[PDB]
């Protein structure tokens, strides 16, 4: 529940008046990949 | 650290064929204060 | 689950729109590459059957 | 005391503490594996099949440039080319994954066709002491990231023995160049050559 | 080792020769030995 906090904060910056950006997208993808801690304990395995 | 920008700023600018006047903005920008550390460099060595 | 839905449609706003694979950019098949590598299908074929 | 264009290098990690340098056999099993060189006080390793020379030595938008369409020193934040000297060819990172766990792992291992898209690795430093532009030395800790897939070769220790990976971990490789550029007449060590006096030589168990 | 033998017994005292020009009663490399 805490972290659900935190990506729902993450839809609104990557997703503006239905359609997504480009360059915050990429980035993002970019940095959540490398921490696999951000995902959940079942794809990080069940 | 001036020289690697202009010059990856020059292999994006690589396979278009014409600039226009945002990317002529920037470049005359950076080659300004480019002149400005040589003329900062030389005046360090133009004393004997 | 609330987790795990605010994480697969995270994953699912950052992907590139279709326009973007149509070109030849190779940005945007890596990240589709690893998105659909990220999560499998048919564990969605289940959630949502 | 710098690297170069044109010198081999062998590339081994840190794991007591025991160097895995990594090598390669190719025509056959092309997928690579490790070596344990410590213990060459008991055992001699095989260093025929680990000399990567490093071909060529371009930046990040200046590969983008090449995959649209003699001696240079290297720097941080680089792309490079490692190229097997048995067996010539380009070590890149292949889509296959032999895991087999989901931990998002691919393999790296040995390609003949030279397309840039995967062969290309690019550095990074370990530390805050050197950033990009800089130029690398001998025994400095160095991060390689693949281009296309964009994983790091890094060392498993999840199933069995000590194996290669490219993933999401970090893990400092030294890159220790093995032989540079020699002068044409004189012996050095790794070189195929006979003992002529007639050829000191053996019968066709051979001993 | 004069025979050839494994590389699983072979050792340092067991394999180890040396390229010397006469015996008398005594970067990169240099280049010695042409």
């Amino acid at each position: 529940c805490g972290g659900e906090r935190y990506l729902d904060f993450l839809r609104f910056a990557v997703f503006v008046n239905g359609e997504s950006v480009e360059e915050n997208a990429n980035v993002v993808v970019r940095l959540l990949i490398r921490k696999p801690e951000c995902f959940g304990p079942a794809l990080r395995g069940s | 650290r001036l020289q690697e920008s202009i010059s990856d700023f020059y292999w994006y600018y690589s396979g278009k064929d014409v600039i226009e006047e945002q990317g002529k903005r920037n470049f005359s920008k950076a080659m300004s204060v480019a002149k400005q550390v040589f003329n900062s460099l030389t005046e360090y060595i133009q004393g004997p | 689950m609330s987790f795990y839905a605010a994480l697969i449609d995270l994953l699912g706003r950052c992907a590139p729109e279709m326009h973007l694979i149509q070109a030849g950019k190779g940005e945007a098949l890596r990240i589709r590459a690893i998105l659909r590598s990220l999560v499998p299908l048919d564990d969605l074929v289940g959630i949502i059957s | 005391q710098f690297l170069r264009t044109d010198d081999e290098v062998v590339l081994q990690c840190s794991a007591e503490q025991l160097k895995l340098c990594l090598a390669a056999e190719g025509f056959g099993n092309r997928l690579c594996f490790l070596e344990p060189t410590s213990n060459a006080q008991n055992v001699p390793p095989d260093l025929a099949i680990c000399c990567f020379t490093l071909e060529q030595s371009l930046s990040v938008r200046a590969l983008q440039e090449m995959l649209a369409n003699g001696h240079r020193t290297l720097l941080y934040g680089h792309a490079i080319l490692l190229r097997h000297a048995h067996s010539r060819m380009y070590l890149s990172c292949l889509t296959t994954s032999r895991s087999m766990t989901d931990k998002l792992a691919f393999d790296v291992g040995l390609q003949e066709d030279a397309t840039g898209e995967a062969c290309w690795w690019t550095m990074h430093p370990a530390s805050k002491q050197r950033s990009e532009g800089e130029k690398v030395r001998v025994g400095d800790d160095l991060i390689l990231v693949s281009v296309s897939s964009e994983r790091y070769l890094h060392l498993s220790t999840a199933s069995g023995e000590l194996q290669v990976d490219a993933s999401f971990m970090q893990t400092l490789w030294n890159m220790n160049p093995i032989c540079s550029c020699c002068e044409e007449g004189y012996v050095t060590g790794g070189h195929v050559l006979r003992l002529f006096h007639e050829c000191l030589t053996i019968s066709a168990q051979r001993r | 080792a004069l025979v050839v033998v494994d590389a699983c017994k072979a050792h340092t005292k067991a394999t180890s020769f040396c390229f010397r020009v006469s015996k008398e009663k005594l970067g990169m490399g240099p280049p010695e030995i042409k």
